[PDB]
RNA sequence: GGUUCGCUCCCGGCGCUUCACAGGCGCUGGAAAAUCUUAACCGCCGGAAGUCACUUCCGCUGGCUUUGAUUUUCCAGCGUCUGUCGAGCGGAAGGAGGGACCUU
């Protein structure tokens, strides 16, 4: 604070004393013994900076109560240098470790709390009474019993007796109570308690002259007739309240814990009943002691207590109690004032009424006190005045403050002066008169009174003790004076001079009221006569006298590590040890104590238990201490009692229940019951649930090994063997126009080609396929051609053409590759096919035999050709020919002949003058020398693209081809002519894509047969298949009554379930990476949402016991991506996803082309070269043509070539990393993103959801062991799914339902839907700020699953309706359905607020708001002005609410039926157009950039300010809300309206 | 039985 | 059929930044309530003991003061988990089109 802290003589002296030896400090209040403690505090501060085990010291400040404890710390705090340490109860500190102890401890240098908070941390070895310096305890005059105090200096006695810290007691007064005989020996007692001597005033000049600041009060008696006669409203009221006791104890309210007598040999009413018994009866003493004007105040206040714990009752029961307690006030209270109008119709005059009215019907004790008041007073400037009021009980403080009130106002010469107000100590009441939350309020009534604010202070024995007060002139008691210290202290607060004390009393009471203030004067004087007349001693040495009276105390007990469990503690230790034990929610846990009979002390016992006492404890099953504890025999049942606990806490610790520092145990954890089990897979990955996965974001990606279907493995064919071709069909569906005459005709050519296997392909569907022309649908002929490979040079012309197919045709060769017949993936040949006999096809053989391989383009000079023969005019036709003679040799087909035509040729537009013939010479003169053939020859021919991956839509566009395309024209003699049909090898244009589209069909179909088996789904659809077409993606972004959703209809009904489609499969796998018209993103939302529905339902099922906390806590793990991801993989099923993009040059690797066979095996079987194979040195690689044909093992140059890379790579550092870029085909390895992998898992869901209802996707989720199975049953269907209890319904009976459902009939027909079970809609409507939620959950949990239930049906209805919109979109329209903003639209909608059954002011307010907002908006959803805040519970309930409509059915038909009723035009207006969030909104405009911010909260109305630009000017709007959320909707909202501006 | 009966507003406030 | 543009636009995925929606959790403050419990003092009524309602002890019950603990609820701020998804930016690849053309 200051430097001006300069002490008293008398203060100086005290302490100076007091560094020699322990002592009392005795003086009036006001004297600073508070300072005099700080200079004490100041005094022992040698040792407080340093630390504790170097030998640091701190001090202890020890105070009766938390309030005075904060007093002392803010005095202490503003009085030293010190940083103090407040240390109670309500701060926290019943679990605080040892480390949040001793930072506590080095970082406080003063200590300052309750006694008991010390009394704990001393004893549980936090420190030592030799870590202490000097204790400071207030108002030691408490020290008495088992008084805290004593049990701290009984601390004393069981620490170490040397090296022990310095105590000092502060206190004005020593006597407690009336103990005012012999005081002497009570003096001596507190001084052996403190082993401190009393030092008090001892020079009558100085110490009394300095202390004369702290006048003594003029003490003055005021008297009042005895009142005899009681009025006839007092007995009517008498009786009525008798008359209600009896109701009352009629009353059947449910079944309360046992209470029983103080010594338990008596039973007592239950609690909650003795509450409106003790109220009525304050009540009642109110009115018979005070008068009617004070009973009609004190009936408002238990009009407003009886409102409250109306409003707080937990049962029906109970609140019907309150009602009729209620109801009992309002008749009294009806009564009352009804008495005082009678007096009242006397005058006009209201001012002067309300006072003759006080006057008249107050008791003449408070008719004295009101004259008194008036005459003392007497229009006085409030400045002056400031006085407190003592009255005994709780309530008359509350009663004097009103009729004060009720006074000062009907006075005009005391209407400015007085300002009352009234304090209760810690059994607080309610100071409010009206209702609840009258106004809210910083100020406590003492802060009011020392501020100046108020005045007269009316209080009970609170502010006696401890609590600073300014020294008030005025004192008054009004009840008599009941204790020695009571009358001492009071008189202590006249404490300014001339000071005026005044106390009440009847005038046949006088008497004896001045015989007990002069033996108080008596006892005061005596103190003095013995502090002056005993003799000086040290520090009261008589050990032995110590020793003697702490040891009729239980001897306490000390176990290892030094901690100490004091018997008087055990009881409260043993009830905190019974708090923490599970049970029921009526189920008592407290111990039920047993006095034994004498026949039973005798019996446990010997016969000396005759007369001594015996206790026995008896506990529920659900703690430990199941054998029965019999105490000591002790003579009274107090001591009985504490030494029961005490044994039965010894008993316990050695059972290991309480701990080392004898504190309970607690629990560890919930949610691993599930990590232990449905999370197992995740370990054989090298990942756990326990572990931080997100660490840098590890592992996004992984790598797979590609595997090839059933179907193409060991497929190739064999001398002897019978095999299978099957013809591919290529069937163009674009027009013939002259852009696509040479397509169209040549792709429905006969000479089509077949496929050669081994195996047996199933059916395929008709794929598209699309080409610069149009799109094909290309088919695989379902039943194939048998045909026998009877020699083997039959294999050799099959093998070498398939070769020279891939190598000279399509050109996918690259000079690494190895033609092989002894791998087994993709060992398979494509065969060309010709027509036989008929329509039985068979090998084109003839075309194999001549074209084991493509001639080569070469030239022909002039001579040479002169010596070659002429070229026949018939062998062109439908023929490939190169141009030889320019730079680009690629083929070219045929399209049309000529034989008008010739070089010597008609000239064209950019032909003029000139024919061909010469114009050949002016172009390429230097390989055309001449013409041969000038006379008759001509060919028309086109050219053939280099396209093969035909998967690209839009590449097919006409718009921009519609321009004509010029002819070309060519002399035949010139052009080598390939006499492979120009047909076939416009089909073969197209196998690439064909190949790798059949590929991942028949993975497809494997899944399809997999999911099929399954299931058991063998029926008609999956033997006689036939696949549709399989469709585009549209959605790719390339190019009254109620109708029941299609996905629940085939749920429940057999008959309309579909065939799982194949493409529908292939569209599952192909990821959105593989450039295709197709993927699974469209599926996957589906997937999602129907997993996010049924692992909530499984869990809720499941696990009825959990919160909905937990079951977000395992569902957020078990749909996690991860999860899914290992999960899949547990299927196999990664091996045979699509998501590369099919690069056929780059990437592909033919079917019948492997790699050299030494890369393979030591890829494989190496773990260094696993994948660390080098890309470069295997892309290097070049082989001859029989090395690359037969020989398979490559040479020993390449080997080494790639084998450093391998070595350099694997066997190196670089061991775990991947170096397969772009020779993944070697071994088929292939890198798929995480999220990839788990959108497969959600679209084969989403696709099995589809395809067959929900209840198989359940059993898909079991197949893929995400609902693990039980021991019972393994899972139930997911309908019926027994789910529900005492969490998910209420447990009320059917007499109750009524009555907490007012209206239930009016909420039925406006939801739509009729309740058989109330039980599921009380607890739908029941909001967690409600009394029964402590009993009988919440909408909370329900609202989990009604969320999940509403969110999957709204995704699926949108899913099954805009069948054109993608992923995006989609989740954006269901976002805005099920928005909490939507659902309290919706709810106010139908007007389901009403019956909330909630109890909040800041709730209900803002509820309201909302609704009136809503009303004036006419229902319209504004997608608002003055940051309207939204009812976050309301969407909740609305959830809830769904939730309780499916549980009570058990149908989700039902369900949908109500849900359409209800968003029915919302479903509507958002199809229509979906209202982008507005946040979003902003963000997303190209213009302007929204910059929010997050600024304070200024208050309630947290600001949040937004930075956008709107035409080139930046603006700066602002937003207001209760929340950071609400504050920047609101300003995004302002944004938006600027912007449309 | 009708009301308080109104005491002497004259006392005098008596010295301990 | 092909080349080319510093050309226009588009799809998907990777990397960085960031937002929205749904289900949550943790930490820190503010507010409210329920239950249990500790200690001390005084009084009413009853019983007992020394001199036997004088003093004391025991019990009932009421009043005041009071300690510690558990649980529930609401609000605000800061982090954070899961699912759906958008926006901005480096950059790669693919496609469409509009120019420059290139064959015959
Ligand atoms: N020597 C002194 N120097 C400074 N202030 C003093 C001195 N003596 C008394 N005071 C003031 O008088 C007040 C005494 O009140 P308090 O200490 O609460 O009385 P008590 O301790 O007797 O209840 C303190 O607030 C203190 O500031
Ligand atoms: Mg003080
Ligand atoms: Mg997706
Ligand atoms: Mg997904
Ligand atoms: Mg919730
Ligand atoms: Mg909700």
């Amino acid at each position: 604070e200051d430097v001006e802290i300069k002490p008293r003589g008398y203060q100086l002296r005290l302490v100076d004393h007091l560094t020699k030896s322990n002592g009392i400090v005795y003086l009036p209040t006001g004297s600073g013994k508070t300072f005099v403690a700080i200079l004490v505090l100041k005094r022992f501060s040698q040792d407080f900076d340093k630390p504790i085990e170097s030998g640091g010291k701190r001090a202890l400040f020890m105070c009766n109560t938390v309030e005075l404890a904060r007093q002392q710390a803010m005095a202490v705090r503003r009085c030293t240098n010190f940083k103090v340490g407040f240390y109670v109860g309500e701060q926290g500190v019943d679990d605080w470790t040892r480390g949040m102890w001793s930072d506590e401890i080095k970082k406080n240098q003063v200590l300052v709390g309750t006694a008991q908070v010390f009394l704990d941390m001393v004893t549980q070895t936090y420190v030592a009474l030799s870590s202490l310096s000097v204790v400071i305890i207030d108002e030691c005059h408490h020290g008495t019993g088992h008084h805290p105090f004593r049990e701290f200096m009984r601390l004393f006695t069981i620490a170490n007796q040397t090296k022990l810290p310095r105590v000092v007691g502060l206190t004005g007064v020593l006597i407690k109570g009336n103990e005012i005989t012999n005081v002497a020996t009570k003096l001596k007692e507190l001084e052996i308690t403190y082993r401190g001597n009393i030092i008090t005033v001892s020079d009558t000049k100085e110490m009394e002259n300095v202390m004369l600041y702290a006048t003594k009060p003029t003490e003055v008696m005021v008297s009042f007739p005895h009142q005899e006669q009681v009025l006839t409203v007092t007995r009517l009221i008498s009786a009525e309240i008798e008359k209600f006791y009896v109701s009352l104890d009629l009353m059947n309210i449910g079944v309360q814990p046992i209470r029983r007598s103080k010594s338990l040999q008596c039973l007592r009413d239950p609690s909650k009943k003795s509450f409106v018994k003790q109220l009525f009866n304050d009540f009642l003493y109110q009115m018979k002691e005070y008068g009617i004007y004070a009973a009609s105040i004190a009936i408002i206040s238990l009009i407003v207590e009886f409102d409250i714990k109306r409003r707080q009752a937990e049962t029906l029961s109970v609140k019907l109690m309150h009602r009729t307690a209620l109801t009992l006030c309002e008749k009294i209270r009806h009564l009352l004032v009804q008495k005082l109008q009678d007096m009242t119709y006397d005058d006009d005059d209201d001012n002067v009424n309300t006072e003759e009215v006080i006057m008249n019907f107050s008791t003449p004790k408070v008719q004295r006190f009101l004259m008194s008041l008036k005459v003392s007073f007497a229009d006085k400037d409030p400045k002056d005045i400031c006085c407190l009021v003592f009255v005994e009980r709780r309530y008359t403080c509350k009663c004097i403050y009103g009729l004060l009130l009720n006074y000062i106002q009907s006075t005009p010469e005391l209407r400015n002066v007085l300002t009352p107000q009234f304090m209760v100590g810690r059994n607080n009441i309610s100071p409010d008169f009206e209702s609840v939350l009258e106004r809210k309020w910083q100020k406590s009534a003492i802060q009011q009174f020392r501020d100046g604010n108020a005045n007269l202070m009316i209080c009970s024995s609170v502010l006696e003790e401890g609590i600073d007060v300014q020294a008030c002139n005025h004192v008054f008691i009004l009840d008599p004076v009941k204790t020695f210290n009571m009358y001492v202290q009071s008189k202590g607060r006249a404490r300014t001079t001339e000071a005026k004390f005044v106390l009440f009393t009847a005038d046949k009471e006088r008497e004896k009221t001045i015989q007990q203030i002069y033996q108080y004067r008596k006892a005061h004087n005596d103190i003095a006569e013995y502090l002056k007349d005993r003799v000086l001693e040290k520090t009261e040495p008589e050990l032995y006298e110590i020793k003697g009276h702490f040891q009729d105390d239980i001897d306490p007990f000390t176990n290892e590590n030094g901690a100490v469990l004091l018997p008087n503690n055990a009881l409260a230790i043993l009830h905190r040890y019974c708090q923490t034990i599970p049970t029921d929610a009526f189920g008592f846990v407290i111990p039920w104590f047993h006095v034994l009979q004498e026949d039973e002390r005798d019996r446990i016992f010997g016969v000396s238990a005759k007369g001594k006492h015996v206790i026995s404890i008896n506990m529920p099953v659900n703690c430990m201490l199941r054998d029965t504890i019999y105490s000591d025999p002790m003579d009274n049942v107090k001591t009985a009692k504490i030494s029961a606990a005490f044994k039965a806490c010894k008993v316990l610790y050695s059972l290991g229940e309480l701990n080392e520092r004898f504190v309970p145990k607690t629990l560890k954890e919930r949610v691993a019951s599930i990590a232990d089990v449905h999370f197992e897979h995740w370990n054989k990955y090298g990942d756990s649930v326990t572990a931080t996965v997100n660490k840098a974001d590890k592992s996004k990606d992984r790598t797979y090994k590609t595997e090839c279907p059933l179907e193409f493995y060991d497929a190739l064919p064999r001398v002897g063997e019978i095999c299978y071709a099957y013809e591919i069909f290529l069937e163009p569906q674009f027009e013939s126009c002259e852009y696509t005459e040479h397509m169209y005709l040549n792709l429905q050519t006969p000479r089509n080609y077949a496929i050669l296997l081994r195996n047996k392909l199933p059916r395929l569907a008709e794929m598209p396929l699309f080409s610069n022309q149009g799109k094909l649908h290309v088919r695989v002929a379902n039943a194939p051609l048998e045909v026998i490979i009877q020699n083997s040079e039959q294999l050799e012309l099959l093998h070498q053409f398939h070769g020279m197919v891939f190598r000279d045709i399509l050109k996918i060769w690259h000079p690494f590759f190895v033609l092989d017949r002894r791998s087994k993936e993709n060992s398979y040949l494509v065969v060309p096919l010709i027509l036989g006999a008929g329509e039985q096809k068979c090998f084109d053989w003839e075309l194999m035999t001549n074209f084991r391989r493509l001639p080569q383009s070469h030239g022909s000079n002039v001579q040479q050709r002169e010596q070659q023969p002429a070229p026949r005019p018939e062998d062109f036709e439908g023929k490939i020919v190169t141009q030889w003679y320019a730079n680009y040799d690629k083929p070219m087909l045929v399209t049309k002949v000529h034989r008008e035509l010739t070089p010597l040729s008609y000239m064209e537009k950019n032909q003029q003058d000139k024919t061909y013939y010469e114009f050949t010479m002016s172009k390429y003169g230097n390989r055309i020398g001449d013409v041969v053939h000038k006379d008759k020859f001509m060919i028309e021919v086109r050219d053939l693209t280099e396209q093969l991956t035909f998967y690209v839509h839009n590449r097919g566009k006409f718009n921009a081809k519609s321009k004509a395309k010029m002819k070309v024209i060519l002399i035949p003699e010139l052009c080598f002519n390939f006499n492979f049909p120009g047909d076939l090898w416009l089909k073969l244009i197209f196998l690439p894509s064909i190949l790798n589209r059949m590929y991942f069909l028949l993975h497809a179909e494997a899944l399809r047969k997999r999911f099929n088996t399954y299931l058991n789904l063998h029926l008609l659809p999956f033997n006689g298949t036939d696949y549709m077409p399989r469709p585009l993606e549209i959605d790719y972004s390339l190019k009254g009554k109620v109708k029941p959703l299609l996905i629940l209809q085939k749920t429940v009904s057999k008959e309309h379930i579909t065939p799982a489609e194949q493409g529908e499969f292939l569209a599952a796998i192909t990821a959105s990476s593989a450039a295709d018209v197709f993927d699974m993103e469209r599926l996957e939302i589906l997937g999602n949402s129907f997993l996010k529905l049924s692992a909530t339902l499984y869990l809720a099922s499941k696990y009825s016991d959990w919160n909905e906390g937990t079951l977000t806590e395992v569902k957020s793990k078990l749909v996690s991506n991860r999860n899914l991801l290992f999960c899949l993989i547990d299927a196999d099923i990664p091996k045979t996803l699509n998501t590369i993009q099919f690069t056929p040059r780059y990437t592909w690797l033919p079917p019948g082309i492997s790699l050299p066979h030494n890369v393979l095996a030591l890829w494989r079987e190496n773990p260094e070269f696993a994948k660390i194979i080098g890309p470069h040195n295997l892309r290097d690689l070049a082989l001859g043509d029989e090395e690359s044909l037969v020989k398979g093992n490559c040479s020993d140059i390449n080997y080494n070539r790639f084998v450093e890379g391998c070595r350099a790579n694997g066997q190196s550092f670089y061991a775990g990393a991947d170096f397969s870029s772009e020779v993944n085909f070697c071994v088929g390895l292939v890198t798929i993103p995480n999220k990839v992998i788990a959108d497969t898992l959600e679209a084969l869901l989403g696709v099995i959801v589809k395809n067959y209802g929900l209840q198989h996707a359940f059993k898909m989720l079991e197949y893929f062991k995400i609902c693990r199975a039980d021991i019972d049953k393994p899972l139930t269907q997911l309908l019926n799914l027994e789910l529900g209890g005492k969490k998910m319904r209420a447990n009320v009976n059917t007499t109750e339902i009524d009555g907490f459902l007012i209206n239930h009939y009016y909420l039925e027909k406006n939801l739509g839907y009729t309740f058989k079970d109330r039980r599921y809609l009380l607890q739908a409507l029941t909001h967690p700020s409600y009394p029964t939620n402590r009993i009988t959950g919440s909408y909370q949990e329900l609202e989990f699953i009604g969320n999940a239930i509403l969110d999957f049906l709204i995704s699926a209805y949108i899913f099954e309706n805009n069948t054109k919109m993608n992923p995006g979109a989609l989740t954006d329209l269901r976002s805005a359905l099920v928005n909490n903003t939507t659902l309290a639209c919706i709810c106010v909608r139908h007007r389901l607020h009403f019956f909330i059954l909630a109890e909040n002011a800041k709730l209900s307010e803002i509820i309201s708001k909302f609704v009136n907002f809503q009303e004036s908006q006419g229902h319209r959803v504004t997608n608002m002005s003055t940051n309207v805040d939204v009812p976050k519970a309301l969407g909740d309930v609305l959830e809830a609410l769904i939730a309780a409509v499916y549980l009570d059915c058990r149908d989700l038909q039902r369900t949908w039926e109500v849900i359409f009723n209800l968003f029915e035009p919302e479903l509507q207006e958002f199809t229509r157009k979906v209202p982008i969030n507005h946040i979003r909104q902003l963000v997303e405009h190209k213009h302007a950039k929204p910059v929010f911010s997050s600024p304070i909260v200024e208050g309630e109305t947290v600001m949040v300010s937004c930075q956008f630009t709107c035409m080139e000017k930046t603006i700066k709007v602002y937003g207001f809300g209760s929340n950071k959320d609400q504050a920047k909707l609101s300003a995004a909202k302002h944004a938006l309206q600027q912007l449309s501006k | 039985i009708d009301r308080y009966e109104q005491v002497s507003k004259d006392f005098e406030f008596i010295k301990i």
